[PDB]
């Protein structure tokens, strides 16, 4: 944590999770939950919306957010965007409950298990899991390892896209896709030169060269972390606390959901219109908005506009407490806010 | 004897009770025997109201109000609000009274032959009114119990015969609810209805639906308050607001049941929905809007209408007072804006035209149940307002000291700086 | 020690053991005692004329479905079959409450056969006891493998009862040719049961054979304890309670809709349940709505109690709570 | 020393010249305005239309009348029990013509009365004294609220209300007695019982005291409690009879042996409730 000077903080129940920040055996428990919890909410909410499902109305117009992404990626959806068998859903939603369940069996056996620190537990193998909020070679592994599973996600997808097929809009039906590969175009999608531009993909070929890309690169770099240690400038830069990690982390998660945020409500083809609607128009007044860009009378809000807001203010909001928690971290404590119309010097570290 | 004199308690007879404050056996064989009385009277009233029923003649010109309440559950009734057989209310009756009896047999086994303070005897049941966590924990055994009574209640409405739902097709019919509100939407809709004319509180439910979810949600929040209860300590706070002792847990029983009276007579006078009009007799509004449609039956027979403030289709003359009123035998001859002429022109089914007269007649020489209800709980619930002031007043002083009068040589108006 | 409405805890002392078994045979008796008792009430209640999905029948649909009166489809011609069945199950439960009476009060105190006598921590003493009731287990599905081989059950494609290949490794892969929860085949059904039986058989063999093994005893932190074996007990109920409600509500060949009503509709609320389909009147459900829900909920009651004694079994104390929620008040 | 402690202790003082405390916090703004509508609509105000019926009846100073005539007309009969907030009205003209202000004024009063009472028990616990003179004033307000608050709602408007006048109050009470028999209701004999025996004891105790000054407690007790017993039992008589729980009827008792009806004085009481009667109901 942070602990400004003085040691031993005591917080707050509100505060009340910065008390395990040195607990390796609790830190993992709770971590084990929270990804259970998201997986939980996966199929359950896949469930919750097939309840309700209708086929007569257009599935943007009911609200949902599972059933499109389902019916994207394949999974009984017949040409022009028609929910033909209702059944897939299902099987997917109930694999996601089973997968919570085993997670939080793992979190509540790591929470009750043994010794809060995992250095003194006597398994004399979890301890090769016990971790430093100082030591940048052990973090450097344990970041490879985790770009690995990221890498193997990126191209089990590549994978179910050559093989299963996926939905093309641009086609209208499910189709198999060839995963491209051109460093030149993945580039010039990096530049944003004319012809390409990174929010405007037309072609699933190049969605899923990119793909290819991000997977390679993902277990390249898995590698060469759980291998090489960092570097001194990465020392002499970063403060080693778990709460600068924490900051890192919530500036890297809050530009991704900005960047997720503008794709949901412009790109057409990654999101087709049959499922999440048609696309937004961004709009700045007090706060940015995504209008509609439809009649919302006896509509409601198209799927897209759920999204893409929601996302805008998870990616602001994380901004936002990246920049608390690097503040924090560096060595600023905000208690010297309260002496800001005095005329003591609201200033330090 | 001891401690049953004015010396040795301080209390004359006529405020004998106050002597038991501090007797916990006792005093909890003097509630045992209370409930006893109160479930012997309504046993005792069932018997002698079906021993006086008479099938041809309706429930409310007979004159039975414990009836209707059996009535209204379904307990032996039939489509338009027609007695099968009344051996379902003896048998009402006669649990009650069984009932009666032991709670009496063991209000007498507490008030002389038990331990007298059960502090003595064990500790679960040994209380002190001082005692914080235990009241708490208390309380909610007791909200536990009004928790599964109200999803009784439900699961009656849900799964055994049901209720009469006077909205059914074709006059009034018992029935089985199976699809209870549950949006909270719709609840809050409810909560924050305006009490005054502009809608009603929760006297302006209509259909059956929300009454059983209603009752779902709060024994659901009975049983979780219950259980939060006795899992938890009461606030700092909380220990700051309130007075604790036996007197001030008696004035807040008697604020809230003084509250709850009030919107009973409520219920009772201006709902037709919870209490059939079939049972209970017509309504105010109910007679008067039947008054005005029989004599435009009249009317049209033999060769009257107006615009409502908002400009829809009313009655006219003092019923417009009622021209918002609902009603199962009215509703079918509604339109988007009022009940149309044209629809009275040719819509009119036999039975609601009979309805119609057989309200007129009997509008509340004859007294409805619904007034009989009404002045009794209205007065009811005046004197146990008054009542929760005097014991709230009692509680407030006695917990600061000075309840048996002002001190002599340390009188607190004597050192205040003067006004003037 | 434990309270009066904590009781049963009791009988987790060691100290009085025999007593602890006449408890398991008591319920066991009560259990079959139900099955006697219901399906006489429901021989009462039981109109042969209307559809058998309509009146509170649960046991009798099951026996319709294991023939037991049945001729072409939608026939009842004998009721005294479930007045047999029923009067067996009731006249088992005297025999089986007098072998509870028998060590209740009337056998040794503590079992310390002593072969029968064991220990919370004995996994040689557990590892037979579950080899013996895993070789009973497999006993009863080949039992009733050869009832399909010689009686045979109601089938709906062909109308009628009827007597009866082991692709179960694709079953198991749930390859679209299966998804076992919606088999429709009389011969999946028997080869699955005799392989179910030959496999519990020879699990029993191997577990009277041979002792836990420490590769095994690794992974068991906690449960060779009272509570750790009875939430793992539960556990395994409640998996077995899903599943069986899963199979009442969508499979039709062992559930026929002449006995059962037509398939349900899986809804999510808060909570799930399962709607009719069926265009019964307001306020009557199917007995096959009845089963799967009523099954449902009950297994998901056993796992929060799975959940509860699990935790008690490893190190966790509930009395605790409201003392944490004190100190932070 | 917060500064919500030094509002606190500010208001549940002892030294302002009148005592305010939580409860006043909400008796003086709804006091306020009960009283600043009252004296605006009772000297200058429309005509209301209290029959429902577009005709309406002028009850204010400018409109001709005085004191003894004037009144503040209750709101129309078309609105029944509904609140009828300015800002739910469609043109304040016609939110006059309706009777608003009569709903404001009762609404606020009968709040502010409320909480006169609540504030006199907490200036008796904030002086440590036994707090039981709000019992005793629980009296004439039970009595308000059945005239302005219950009648209305067991009749089903407000239309049906008293008037705020001292004419409107005998309209009333003729309209009550002709719809009600209220003379011959036991309650009201014991509310006359307990004014009048009020009046003779107070006279009793103040000569007595008057003359020797030139148990004993609980004589102050009866002297306190009768005149209160009395008025709540009337009130109550009052809320009955607005549930249509009439009086006592003796009208046609006795007759004749043939078969003849012979007059006693209750006919003719119920004659001139007729009278009163088919003087109101404009039509039929
Ligand atoms: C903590 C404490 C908090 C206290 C907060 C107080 C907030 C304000 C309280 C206002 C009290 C009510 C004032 C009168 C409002 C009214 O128009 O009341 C009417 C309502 C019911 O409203 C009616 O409800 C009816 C419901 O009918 C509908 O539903 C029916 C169901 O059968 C039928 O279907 C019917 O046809 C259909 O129209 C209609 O909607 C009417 O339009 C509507 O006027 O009564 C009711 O709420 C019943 C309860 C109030 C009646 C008595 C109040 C007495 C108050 C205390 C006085 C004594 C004090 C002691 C000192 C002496
Ligand atoms: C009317 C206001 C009122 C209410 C509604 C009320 N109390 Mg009291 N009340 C108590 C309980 C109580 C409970 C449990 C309770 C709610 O159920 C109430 N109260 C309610 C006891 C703790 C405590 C002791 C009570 C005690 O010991 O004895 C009670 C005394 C008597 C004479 C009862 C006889 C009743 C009267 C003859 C009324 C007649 C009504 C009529 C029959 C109805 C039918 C119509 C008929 C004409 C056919 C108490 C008191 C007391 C008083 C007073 C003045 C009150 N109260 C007043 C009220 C004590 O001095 C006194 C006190 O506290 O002194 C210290
Ligand atoms: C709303 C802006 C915001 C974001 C998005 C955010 N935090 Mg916090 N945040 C934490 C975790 C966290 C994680 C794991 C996480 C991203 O996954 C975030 N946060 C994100 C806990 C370590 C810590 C306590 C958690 C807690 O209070 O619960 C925390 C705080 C705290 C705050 C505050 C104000 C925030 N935050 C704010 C944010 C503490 O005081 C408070 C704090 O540090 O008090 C000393
Ligand atoms: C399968 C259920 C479960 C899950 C969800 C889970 N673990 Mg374990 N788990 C570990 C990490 C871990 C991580 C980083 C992680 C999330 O990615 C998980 N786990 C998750 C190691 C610290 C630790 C070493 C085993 C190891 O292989 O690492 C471990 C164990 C262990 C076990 C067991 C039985 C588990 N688990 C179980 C789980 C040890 O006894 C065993 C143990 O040592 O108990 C003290
Ligand atoms: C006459 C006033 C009065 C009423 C109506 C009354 N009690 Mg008493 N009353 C009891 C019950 C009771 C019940 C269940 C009950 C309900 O109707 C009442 N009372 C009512 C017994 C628990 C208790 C024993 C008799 C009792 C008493 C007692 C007295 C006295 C003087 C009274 N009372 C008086 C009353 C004890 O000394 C005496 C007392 O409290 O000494 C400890
Ligand atoms: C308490 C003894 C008992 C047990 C444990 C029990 N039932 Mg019943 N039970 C049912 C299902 C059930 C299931 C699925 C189930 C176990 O999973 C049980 N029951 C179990 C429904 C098919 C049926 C109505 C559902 C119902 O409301 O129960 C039923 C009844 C009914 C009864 C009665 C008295 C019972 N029961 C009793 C039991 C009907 O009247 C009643 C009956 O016979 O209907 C005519
Ligand atoms: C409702 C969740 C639940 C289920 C599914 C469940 N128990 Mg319990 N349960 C027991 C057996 C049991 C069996 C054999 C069994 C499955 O057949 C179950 N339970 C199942 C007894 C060993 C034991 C005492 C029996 C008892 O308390 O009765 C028990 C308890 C107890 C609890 C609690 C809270 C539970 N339970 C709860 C459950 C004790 O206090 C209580 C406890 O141990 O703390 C005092
Ligand atoms: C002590 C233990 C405490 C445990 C928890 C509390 C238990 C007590 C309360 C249980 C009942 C709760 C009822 C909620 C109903 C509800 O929300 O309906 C409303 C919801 C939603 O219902 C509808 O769902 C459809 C979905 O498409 C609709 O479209 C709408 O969304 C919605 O109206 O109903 C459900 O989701 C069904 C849930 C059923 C759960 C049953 C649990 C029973 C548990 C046992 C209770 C005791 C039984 C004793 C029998 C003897
Ligand atoms: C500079 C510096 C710092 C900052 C360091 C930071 C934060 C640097 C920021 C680095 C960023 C923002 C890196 C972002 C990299 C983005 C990448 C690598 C994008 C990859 C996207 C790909 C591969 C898209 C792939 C496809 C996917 C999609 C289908 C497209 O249609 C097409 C297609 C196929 C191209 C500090 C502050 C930490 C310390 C300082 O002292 C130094
Ligand atoms: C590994 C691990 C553990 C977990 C261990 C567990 C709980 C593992 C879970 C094991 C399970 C759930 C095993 C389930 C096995 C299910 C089987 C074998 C099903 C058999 C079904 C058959 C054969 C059905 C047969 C038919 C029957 C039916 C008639 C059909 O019509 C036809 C047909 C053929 C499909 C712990 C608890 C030890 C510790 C943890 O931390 C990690
Ligand atoms: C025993 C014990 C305790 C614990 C006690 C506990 C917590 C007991 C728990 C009890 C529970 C929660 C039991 C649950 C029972 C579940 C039931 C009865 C299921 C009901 C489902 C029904 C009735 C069907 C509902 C439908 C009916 C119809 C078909 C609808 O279309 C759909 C559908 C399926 C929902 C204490 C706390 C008291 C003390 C401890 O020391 C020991
Ligand atoms: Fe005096």
């Amino acid at each position: 944590m942070q602990t400004y000077g003085n040691q031993n903080v005591e917080y707050g129940w509100w505060s009340g999770n910065s008390r395990f920040t040195d607990f390796s055996a609790q830190f993992l428990a709770a971590h084990i939950g929270q990804i259970a919890s998201m997986t939980f909410f996966a199929g359950s909410i896949t469930l919750f919306e097939l309840s309700r499902y209708n086929p007569d109305i257009p599935l943007y117009a009911q609200g949902f957010v599972c059933l499109p992404q389902l019916s994207r990626v394949g999974f009984g959806v017949g040409a022009g965007g028609a929910v033909v068998d209702t059944y897939p859903f299902f099987a997917v939603g109930m694999i996601h409950l089973f997968a919570a369940a085993v997670f939080g069996s793992g979190a509540i056996f790591h929470i009750l298990t043994g010794p809060k620190v995992l250095a003194d537990s006597d398994s004399a193998a979890s301890q090769r899991f016990h971790f430093e909020w100082d030591d940048f070679e052990t973090q450097g592994r344990i970041l490879g390892h985790h770009l690995l599973f990221l890498g193997s996600g990126a191209l089990l997808f590549v994978v179910w896209a050559a093989t299963h097929g996926i939905y093309d809009p641009n086609v209208g039906e499910v189709r198999a896709v060839s995963p491209g590969f051109d460093i030149v175009r993945i580039f010039k999608y990096g530049w944003a030169t004319p012809g390409f531009n990174p929010f405007f993909v037309d072609n699933l070929e190049d969605v899923m060269g990119g793909h290819l890309f991000i997977a390679l690169i993902d277990i390249a770099g898995g590698i060469y972390h759980i291998l090489v240690k960092p570097w001194p400038y990465t020392e002499r830069i970063f403060t080693k606390s778990g709460e600068a990690l924490l900051g890192y982390a919530l500036g890297g998660l809050g530009l991704m959901g900005l960047v997720a945020a503008y794709f949901c409500s412009v790109n057409d083809v990654v999101f087709p219109v049959e499922f999440f609607g048609p696309v937004l128009q961004p709009n700045l007044g007090f706060l940015p908005n995504f209008a509609d860009t439809l009649d919302v009378s006896a509509s409601g809000h198209t799927s897209r506009f759920w999204i893409a807001n929601f996302h805008y203010f998870w990616g602001f909001y994380c901004i936002q407490g990246h920049l608390f928690h690097a503040l924090r971290a560096s060595g600023f404590d905000f208690r010297v806010l309260t002496k800001f119309f005095t005329t003591e010097t609201v200033e330090l570290g | 004897a001891a401690g049953y004199d004015r010396a040795t308690t301080g209390y004359g007879w006529w405020a004998g009770n106050a002597r038991l404050t501090d007797l916990s056996g006792q005093l909890t064989g003097a509630h045992i025997a209370h409930a006893g009385m109160i479930t012997f009277w309504a046993g005792a009233m069932t018997l002698f109201e079906v021993s006086h029923f008479i099938p041809e003649k309706p429930m409310y010109e007979q004159g039975s109000i414990l009836l209707a309440h059996l009535a209204a559950e379904g307990f032996g009734v039939g489509p338009g609000g027609e007695v099968i057989s009344t051996y379902p209310y003896f048998v009402i009756g006669a649990i009650h009274l069984i009932a009666s009896a032991v709670l009496g047999f063991g209000g007498l086994y507490h008030t002389f032959r038990g331990p007298a303070k059960f502090e003595d005897y064990s500790d679960w049941w040994g209380y002190d009114w001082e005692d914080k966590e235990k009241m708490m924990q208390i309380l909610g055994i007791h909200l536990i119990f009004l928790g599964i009574g109200a999803l009784a209640f439900a699961a009656k409405a849900m799964f055994f015969g049901g209720l009469y739902d006077p909205w059914a097709p074709g006059g009034g019919n018992v029935r089985l609810i199976t699809n209870p509100t549950w949006n909270l939407g719709t609840f809050l809709g409810y909560i924050t209805r305006s009490p005054w004319g502009e809608g009603g509180w929760i006297v302006s439910v209509n259909n059956l639906e929300d009454v059983v979810g209603g009752h779902l949600l709060v024994g659901v929040h009975y049983i979780f308050g219950g259980v939060f209860h006795i899992l938890v300590k009461p606030w700092g706070w909380v220990r700051r607001a309130y007075v604790w002792s036996g007197e001030a847990y008696l004035s807040y029983s008697l604020g809230a049941l003084y509250m709850c009276g009030m919107i009973a007579v409520g219920y009772v006078w201006f709902n037709n929905t919870v209490y059939p009009s079939e049972f209970y007799g017509p309504t105010a509004a109910e007679a008067s809007q039947a008054q005005a449609m029989t004599f435009l039956i009249r009317d049209q027979r033999l060769g009257y209408l107006m615009r409502s403030p908002s400009g829809e289709i009313i009655f006219g003359g003092e019923t417009m007072r009622f021209w918002d009123f609902r009603g199962p035998w009215l509703e079918p001859l509604r339109g988007p804006n009022g009940l149309d002429l044209n629809k009275l022109r040719n819509d009119i089914q036999p039975w609601q035209a009979r309805r119609a007269a057989e309200y007129m007649t009997h509008a509340p020489n004859y007294v409805s149940p619904r007034s009989w209800l009404s002045t009794s709980h209205f007065c009811l619930a005046f004197f146990f307002f008054v009542g929760h002031i005097w014991h709230s007043g009692r509680a407030r002083a006695a917990a600061a000291g000075f309840e048996k009068g002002i001190e002599r040589k340390t009188e607190y108006a004597l050192s205040l700086p003067d006004i003037d | 020690e434990y309270p009066w409405y904590s009781g049963n805890s009791r009988l987790e002392d060691p100290a009085v053991q025999g007593k602890w078994l006449a408890a398991h045979i008591a319920q066991i008796a009560l259990i079959v005692f139900w099955v006697g008792l219901n399906t006489f009430s429901e021989n009462q209640a039981f109109d042969t004329s209307l559809p058998m999905f309509d009146q509170g029948l649960v046991l009798i649909p099951h026996l319709a479905a294991l023939g037991f009166g049945v001729g072409s489809g939608g026939v009842v011609t004998n009721t005294f079959v479930f007045t047999q069945i029923g009067a067996i199950h009731m006249v088992s439960s005297f025999v089986l409450f007098g072998g509870a009476y028998f060590h209740a009060k009337i056998g040794p105190s503590v079992l310390a056969t002593d072969q029968f006598a064991f220990s919370w921590d004995d996994p040689k003493k557990l590892g037979y006891i579950l080899g013996h009731h895993l070789v009973l287990i497999g006993t009863g599905a080949l039992l009733f493998v050869l009832w399909i081989k010689f009686h045979g059950i109601y089938d709906p494609t062909i109308g009628e009862v009827r007597t009866v290949g082991d692709v179960v490794l694709k079953y198991g892969w749930f390859t679209p040719g299966y998804n076992c929860f919606f088999v429709d085949n009389l011969e999946d059904l028997a080869s699955g049961h005799l392989f179910i039986g030959l496999v519990d058989i020879a699990g029993g063999i191997f577990h009277i054979n041979v002792a836990p093994l420490p590769w095994s005893k690794v992974v068991n932190k906690y449960t060779y304890s009272p509570d750790g074996l009875l939430g793992t007990a539960i556990g395994g109920l409640a998996l077995m309670g899903f599943i069986s409600a899963y199979f009442c509500a969508v499979n039709t060949l062992v559930y026929p809709v002449e006995f059962f009503g037509p398939a349900l509709e899986v809804k999510f609320g808060i909570a799930p349940y399962f709607k009719d389909t069926a265009d019964l009147a307001d306020g009557f459900y199917t007995s096959r709505a009845w089963l799967a829900n009523i099954t449902y909920y009950l297994a998901f009651y056993m796992l929060q109690g799975h959940l509860y004694h699990t935790l008690k079994a490893m190190g966790f104390k509930f009395e605790d709570i409201p003392a944490v929620i004190a100190r932070d008040t | 020393a917060s500064a919500w402690e030094r509002f606190c202790s500010f208001i549940t003082s002892t030294n302002n010249r009148l005592y305010i405390g939580w409860f006043g916090v909400l008796m003086i703004p709804t006091l306020l305005t009960a009283v600043t509508c009252f004296v605006i609509a009772f000297i200058g105000a429309p005509p209301v239309d209290i029959d429902g019926i577009r005709e309406p009846v002028a009850g204010s100073l400018l409109y001709g009348n005085n004191i003894i005539t004037g009144a503040v007309v209750p709101s129309s009969n078309a609105i029944g029990l509904h609140l009828y907030p300015i800002w739910e009205a469609a043109s304040l003209d016609e939110w006059l013509y309706n009777g608003g202000p009569y709903q404001l004024i009762i609404f606020h009063y009968m709040i502010g009365c409320i909480c006169y009472l609540g504030r006199q028990w907490e200036y008796s616990y904030r002086l440590g004294m036994r707090p039981w003179i709000c019992v005793a004033y629980s009296a004439p307000l039970a009595a308000t609220y059945s005239v302005f608050l219950i009648y209305p709602l067991g009749q089903g408007s407000f239309s049906d209300g008293m008037p705020l006048g001292i004419s409107g109050t005998f309209n009333f009470m003729f309209v009550f007695q002709a719809e009600h028999n209220i003379l011959m209701h036991p309650f009201h004999m014991f509310g006359v019982a307990g004014v009048l025996g009020g009046s003779l004891f107070a006279a009793m105790h103040g000569s007595l005291v008057s003359s020797t000054l030139v148990n004993s407690r609980s004589l102050h007790f009866f002297l306190g409690a009768w005149p209160v017993v009395c008025i709540w039992l009337t009130a109550m008589g009052i809320s009955t009879m607005a549930f249509n729980l009439n009086g006592f009827n003796f009208n046609h008792s006795i007759v004749d042996s043939q078969g003849n009806v012979v007059n006693t004085w209750a006919d003719v009481l119920n004659r001139a409730n007729l009278g009163f009667e088919v003087m109101h109901e404009r039509n039929a």
